């Protein structure tokens, strides 16, 4: 939900920790088309 | 010598050939073509 | 030298081919302890 993203040769990293990665609640507020996993599958995410 | 021997064979793309090997987790290894995590056999692979 | 001493968790953050390797440990070093204990209580009844 930020205003705007960054710059890509000066991008914008957040650590994530202490917290549950709720992955539906938030991925179905704002509309989007790729979830291109790599290693783990979209639907086990859950558990994990 | 071999009392049977049985070719499998089939199409993948190439990031795939890694989870032909026995055990591995992937989609093709996971749902497609799942070999024994003890098997006797060969894989082998080619660009076509 | 095995990850752990907890066999649970060797079966947790491990599988079947990566596994079985870490267990193997377990089995060689326990098995050589109770070897180890029976050997002592051979030597104890032949004085008792």
């Amino acid at each position: 939900n930020a205003t705007r993203f960054a710059s890509v040769y000066a991008w914008n990293r957040k650590r994530i920790s202490n917290c549950v990665a709720d992955y539906s609640v938030l991925y179905n507020f704002a509309p989007f088309f790729a979830f291109k996993c790599y290693g783990v599958s979209p639907t086990k995410l859950n558990d994990l | 010598c071999f009392t049977n021997v049985y070719a499998d064979s089939f199409v993948i793309r190439g990031n795939e050939v890694s989870q032909i090997a026995p055990g591995q987790t992937g989609n093709i290894a996971d749902y497609n073509y799942k070999l024994p995590d003890d098997f006797t056999g060969c894989v082998i692979a080619w660009n076509s | 030298g095995a990850i752990s001493s907890v066999l649970n968790d060797i079966l947790s953050r491990l599988d079947k081919v990566e596994a079985e390797v870490q267990i193997d440990r377990l089995i060689t070093g326990r098995l050589q302890s109770l070897q180890t204990y029976v050997t002592q209580q051979l030597i104890r009844a032949a004085e008792i």
